[PDB]
RNA sequence: CGCAAGACGGACCAGAGCGAAAGCAUUUGCCAAGAAUGUUUUCAUUAAUCAAGAACGAAAGUCGGAGGUUCGAAGACGAUCAGAUACCGUCGUAGUUCCGACCAUAAACGAUGCCGACCGGCGAUGCGGCGGCGUUAUUCCCAUGACCCGCCGGGCAGCUUCCGGGAAACCAAAGUCUUUGGGUUCCGGGGGGAGUAUGGUUGCAAAGCUGAAACUUAAAGGAAUUGACGGAAGGGCACCACC
RNA sequence: CCCAUGAACGAGGAAUUCCCAGUAAGUGCGGGUCAUAAGCUUGCGUUGAUUAAGUCCCUGCCCUUUGUACACACCGCCCGU
């Protein structure tokens, strides 16, 4: 006998100042109606935000997780929670007659993020190539996969959470990896293909108002 | 008659044989 | 249940979880977090049928029924998560899929990015059904 | 949505389950430029106008 | 008598490959034996393409692929009409059809 | 959103590789092993196949622990049906997973023992080596990778052929067979009875290995052809079909 | 033949037949039968349409490929208590 949306304040969500488009959407969480407190309540929404609609012009298919790490009034403040691939373009690349090739790398930032990229690359049928298979050697994979964890430890490891993000909105540590490892087998569709975030530090909020200008 | 299904059989009454032998044993 | 964001230029996005089994179809409309659901309708809400449960007919009625109480919260768009039964079942969407995504689209909302969110495993448990699978 | 014509510019074959539908290729006589596929009961020939009380519909070619 | 030289699958030098389970049964499969179709797919046919188009936010949307590997045991596929019977001679064509 | 446990390693994954076979698929490290190639290295016949004897041996099953996510014999229930101790469905114990011991069997198949020689062709592919225009990365060239073009050896195979063989299907081996002899092990002798009885032996058990006879019977069977039929696929026709 | 009596039947359930042009259907008249004789049949005109110029959905039939332990051939063959 009772319309329970009569009792939600619409919120608005802001993404970090290492994005150009600020603003994500809206998200309706209830009035502080006895001890459960709205900010207490919603500080643990994970936005999956399509990067074409986070950043000006970039790719479409890379998604970024947003946890409203602080809210300060009426704007859910978000911080990194972990770069995705859509499945679209994950299966897309995918195809037979080449060989898959990835790699993990457990690392931590500059500051205590604690992060856990996924590598991943397919070796590339040679422009004058006749040759169907176009497959790597078992020696040639685990040199290209050593060199990914080296690279993606290298650019992790001297840097924060604000720099290796604005490494990944580009594809700096993709591209780094596809260079690098054309003396081994040169392959071609070279992304890092999810971000995973494992540890975050005590929260202070002169780090994330750093993180928003 | 499948030749597995003989083959079970043919044991069920072997385990019988073996089972009516022992009590004279 | 009001948005209170400006008159025209800016759309209030949502996101419809839509899950298609050969057996069921649900047409879920949450906000972009997902963890505070605006509108669910099933099928078999809709049909008083248990065969006909996932007829695109019942997931067309699911969809007309949540974009009616979207519009009315004043969700005007949404981004599509579409889903089939997954895990060690089937990978492909039900039926309903296809109609009840039609049917919002008609049914006045707006469209913003839509992706396969399937329960896909890299290796799962044994799969119900036998050695020998099933039989008819 | 408004009740439109479109005139038969080929007739293609004859589907339904009975062979009971000619499938057709209509032109938009209001649109001049805009043509669609579509099934038809009773006898078509070529340069007759359907009565569309919808013209959204295209059917699934033979 | 040996009807298929392969023996109706694709191992050569194995004697054993790992089963998968049909999806339309769930029949345990050797993994060579299986009728495997790679269906890409578009998430809406023909009829609601024309829809998303007009009531899509963004500017010239392309669409998304639904990439699924279907795995078919022998009864599934024939029932399903993905593969068929052919003459004994016709049976020698490994070329996949247009 | 998390958290836990236990299974399993999708897509890449192939008429691809490795292993005596059973079998083997996330990453990284360690531990020993192995084929093949390369060799103007060494020993110098040390070999091939094998009664006895020995190692390994899918799954299921057994005994004692640890674990129990999913699936699931038995079981209970709901359906279908004339019945339905089935197929379908909801649950669900043993089991399924790990360690320690058994077990020793599979359509354990390539239904094709191993070693050796000889006898057409062609395109591939995997590994190693060798040679060759040219593109490409390390740019700063060397030499290594990625390709391309060939050669050699060994490997899984493939296509083609009046080698030749075969009852034929088919087979570069299932050929070199009445023009019959390269070496060697196992094994078959019409169909049943029967892998039964009985004795031995192994096993905790289940069961394994070895293994008849009386009696019974004119066929059982193999390959291929033509028909008929199909609840297999596709094509065509008819107001004694339909619309 | 005459007078008289004046029942059901208010357009037909599941199912099913026949038919595309002078056709269907309406309508009568001949022939066969016939001593007596048409609710039948076989012909003939007369009046004269609806719908369709298609398909393999149903029902049959015929193909081609396939499988077979069938061959007086699926009403076949055949297994166990």
């Amino acid at each position: 006998v009772v319309d329970p949306f009569s009792k939600k304040d619409w919120y608005d969500v802001k993404a970090p100042a290492m994005f150009n488009i600020r603003n994500i959407g809206k998200t309706l969480v209830t009035r502080t109606q006895g001890t459960k407190i709205a900010s207490d309540g919603l500080k643990g929404r994970v936005f999956e935000v399509s990067l074409a609609d986070l950043q000006n012009d970039e790719v479409a298919f890379r998604k970024f997780k947003l946890i409203t790490e602080d809210v300060q009034g009426k704007n859910c403040l978000t911080n990194f929670h972990g770069m995705d691939l859509t499945r679209d373009k994950m299966c897309s690349m995918v195809k037979k007659w080449q060989t898959m090739i990835e790699a993990h790398v457990d690392v931590k930032t500059t500051d205590g993020y604690l992060l856990r990229l996924f590598c991943v690359g397919f070796t590339k049928k040679r422009n004058n190539q006749i040759r169907k298979t176009s497959y790597a050697q078992h020696q040639q994979v685990r040199q290209i996969r050593k060199k990914m964890m080296e690279i993606m430890t290298r650019e992790v490891q001297t840097n924060d959470l604000k720099e290796v993000v604005n490494k990944l909105i580009p594809d700096s540590i993709g591209k780094d990896i596809e260079k690098a490892c054309q003396s081994i087998y040169p392959l071609h569709d070279v992304f890092v293909r999810k971000v995973k975030m494992l540890k975050k530090p005590k929260f202070e909020l002169g780090k994330l108002m750093e993180l928003h200008g | 008659m499948r030749a597995k299904w003989r083959k079970k059989r043919m044991r069920r009454l072997k385990r019988k044989r073996r089972k009516m032998r022992q009590r004279s044993k | 249940s009001l948005g209170p964001q400006v008159a025209e230029g800016e759309n209030v996005f949502g996101v419809c979880h839509i899950f298609a089994s050969f057996n069921d179809t649900f047409v879920h409309v949450t906000d972009l977090s997902g963890k505070e659901t605006i509108c669910r309708v099933t099928g078999g809400m809709k049909v008083k049928a248990d065969r006909d449960e996932s007829s695109p007919y019942a997931a067309m009625l699911a969809a007309q029924d949540v974009a009616q109480r979207c519009k009315e919260l004043g969700i005007t768009a949404l981004h599509i998560k579409l889903r089939a039964t997954g895990g060690n079942r089937t990978k492909t969407p039900g039926p309903g899929a296809q109609s009840a995504l039609r049917a919002l689209a008609r049914s006045g909302m707006k469209i913003g990015r839509i992706e396969d969110v399937t329960p896909i495993p890299s290796d799962s448990t044994r799969r119900k059904g036998g050695r020998r699978g099933r039989r008819l | 949505q408004p009740i439109k014509l479109a005139r038969v510019t080929k007739v293609l074959g004859r589907t339904g389950s009975q062979g009971q539908c000619t499938q057709v290729r209509v032109e938009f006589m209001d649109d001049t430029s805009r043509s669609i596929i579509r099934n038809v009961k009773g006898p078509v020939r070529e340069g007759d106008v359907l009565t569309l009380l919808e013209s959204e519909r295209e059917a699934r070619r033979l | 008598t040996k009807k298929r030289r392969n023996n109706g699958r694709a191992k050569k030098g194995r004697g054993h490959v790992q089963p998968i389970r049909c999806t339309n049964c769930a029949c345990c499969v050797p993994k060579d034996k299986a009728i495997k179709k790679f269906v890409i797919r578009n998430i809406v046919e023909a009829a609601a393409v024309r829809d998303i188009s007009e009531v899509s936010v963004f500017d010239a949307y392309v669409l998304p692929k639904l990439y699924v590997k279907l795995h078919y045991c022998v009864s599934c596929a024939i029932h399903s009409k993905v593969v068929r019977n052919r003459s004994r001679e016709a049976r020698k064509d490994r070329t996949p059809p247009p």
